[PDB]
């Protein structure tokens, strides 16, 4: 019987890391009940990020912040479900998912939206950046809300998400405010583009689209686009900001 | 949250 | 501070590995030529199996049969480009990749595949138990030739792959001759089925197909199909023989 | 073989 | 902020794989106390291979032979404890750790030996086959018993740890039986080595020794060394088969 | 069939990671020399930080900072050669190493060692954050030099480097400047502690010492602690400087 | 079986 | 540096 040669051949420059995403998500349970299902459940994630200010995470034994690797981060964890970004569309067997306890309230049939708290923030931030400095390919536009890959089905990790100052500490893709401002006028001036043209812009963002887009789809691409890039208002409501932000983004990050 | 098997 | 807990809980029932494909190829090209290739190229492969008798395995100074490692199975190699199968469409992020050497001419527009050595059917078939016994979503239908998930654009590993022996040796999937005879008495009787009742039944095995299947497509199916589960013919005529074992392994192996 | 992906 | 350059230099000829042990123990607990414990309590291993018949492992929804996985293999298993083999003195670091439900019972003051199912020794086998054939550096006197590596302190897999049968599917060292014969004779007829000859002896082959040796320990060596290479009596007493057994080794594995 | 089961049971308390070491170097070589060396000779590093102005650097086609993964951290690197640290003994085994670019001069007899580069510096403080997050036994006083390991048999990193800001920026181990007073002002009131008591100090610290120290060894342990925890001068004589920090450190972090 | 920390 | 071990 043989064994392996590892050290004759190695390939260096084509190859890649399998893992090209960073999905972002809220639990929507508190500290026990969201460790149990992610653990035993029929979904999981790579990492779990408690509230330190919530019973049953102190109850476990716990108070200050930690961060929970739940899945390693070579296996695969179901938390994205049937999704798409880029030209991808299990989006599970290509991202790290990372949770987060906040208890954002159901769709009976309105959205209720908690703060994150600061701790918490801080923890994100730390971690996206450790993985984002070992993941090559994974690239700015490429770290996502569940909200972005699954459109239409998920809400997380809602609004209060604080998106832009995760960029500035190098996690994630934002405009620059000059651009929008350009947009922004441009659109004030000769008019919106037609529907048709704002989707393959969409597309060429990141956005798995159908090829019918029905208006309550659009709507709810619309919302999904506001939570992560517009927060302050995520009507679903086609306007120039959000169409403004959106082109701002495609030039900014020509992928 | 949510939600794909094996 | 703040480190990660990797001991606090893990996630057991909902979970997997990232793959859960084994992709076979050829070479085509010399020992010298492929490594030269797939360690600094525009391609690469996880595994490469030498064939112990050219000139240029011995030039290099090695005897022996040898397995190489060259990117390591949690990386993701590129050895299968623009794919399909299962439902999935890229299979480097969802597979391992191995390459044997061996020389098949393409570009005459007429194909010629030489036979492998048994030394190199050892290795590969040891080398695919051992990851498939590591891979618990790696069912037999996952055992796939490059030619079957990249239909009409690839011709390896060839006719010339020995597929029933290593069904034998527990890797890949492969018919009962029972089940494929009572298909094709019953296929005789009472004729083929209708051309979209067969396509259907070719994307159940795996194959990844368009809306509309083209009679040229069909063929290059039929061919691809043929070098993989009816060696002995594979002009990529529609045949009953053909049909028989399309629908036994799909019985064996269903849903 | 061949032939990246995306 | 930067990010790590994977594919510009990999190293080829001067690195290594970190496990080079292969480390084999039993549980003297039934199933379901066994996996508690290697779960929650103070001790783990990499592996789990269960006895079929045993109330405990039916219980829990099993029937048929199975291997589990406990904890990863890049991992650090917490089974081998305070030990030492080769030149190297904390084997934990350094090996995988294989256990097999087993009810040895303890030590009040005599020990009880059951054999392993059938299906058990076949499931040790292919796992060990494959580990093998993964770790390089782990040649056949790597592969060890528990009682190999803290001599005195324990004393599985217990003789009924078939290593002959593994060694012929390519698993463990074992010694050629004309070369016992000739060490046999030839201490037969010039009178066996005096204690410190042999000490250098078991060191030479790997045995972690101390710089004073206790008669009481020197029995335990004997001992421990027996039950891994001559089951049939494992007194601690110094024998001819014993010496002509442990020198016929050194002759073979010169390392 | 048989195939692993990693999904019925995982290990959670009783269990780690392989490495629990950070050691760092000096290459000693420009780039050219350096890499050549460690992708192919008869040494390794899992990282590589180039210095950007060195024009061998420069001459292969890189302009920016960068940082080279030569060998993944599941592998093993040759790196540490012979050593020791806090009662283990072969560190590559149990370490990640590092490797930075830089001309110190050692063959004769007479040392030289040049400063690192900033931006060599803001690289090697991320790179170390990024790993000491992930390996949760990697606690402050393991993060350590080639000096500390290997006493008297090597140099570097050397004491061009910055210990204390990479402290500051939650990497490796450093004193309070009060509890380092405390120990200085009562060390010379009463005098120093005795040799053997202060032998013992070091040890307890993490250096691997044998049993005897002449007065050679002694002044090698002496200087590469003074290289690392009191650069200003490591001269290798006893101080009381040297002491008061040796005891405030191994008060801050003890066992 | 036994047995070390961390 | 330097210097494999064992």
């Amino acid at each position: 019987m043989l064994t392996i040669d590892y050290n004759s051949y190695r390939t260096t420059t084509p190859y890649g890391k399998r893992v090209r995403f960073l999905v972002l998500h809220y639990t929507a349970l508190d500290f026990a009940a969201s460790v149990k299902a992610l653990t035993t459940g029929a979904a999981s994630a790579h990492y779990l990020i408690p509230a330190p200010h919530d019973p049953s995470y102190k109850a476990a034994g716990f108070k200050g912040q930690r961060i929970f690797n739940l899945v390693a981060e070579e296996d695969r964890a179901w938390h994205a479900g049937v999704s798409g970004w880029a030209r991808r569309d299990n989006l599970n067997d290509t991202s790290i998912g990372i949770e987060i306890v906040n208890l954002a309230r159901d769709d009976d049939g309105v959205f209720t939206f908690p703060d994150y708290e600061r701790s918490q923030i801080n923890a994100l931030k730390q971690l996206a950046k450790n993985i984002l400095q070992r993941y090559p390919d994974m690239t700015p536009k490429n770290v996502v809300g569940h909200s972005d890959i699954a459109v239409g089905r998920k809400s997380d990790p809602g609004p209060k998400l604080p998106w832009k100052e995760l960029y500035e500490a190098g996690i994630g893709a934002w405009y620059d405010d000059a651009t929008r401002d350009r947009y922004r006028e441009g659109f004030e001036r000769d008019g919106l583009p037609p529907r048709a043209d704002l989707l393959e812009a969409f597309r060429l963002y990141g956005y798995a689209l159908p090829a019918t887009v029905d208006d309550a789809y659009f709507a709810s691409l619309l919302r999904a686009f506001q939570m992560h890039f517009r927060p302050e208002n995520y009507d679903g409501a086609l306007d120039v900001e959000t169409a403004a932000i959106l082109y701002a983004l495609n030039e900014k990050y020509p992928a | 949250x949510a939600x794909k098997x094996x």
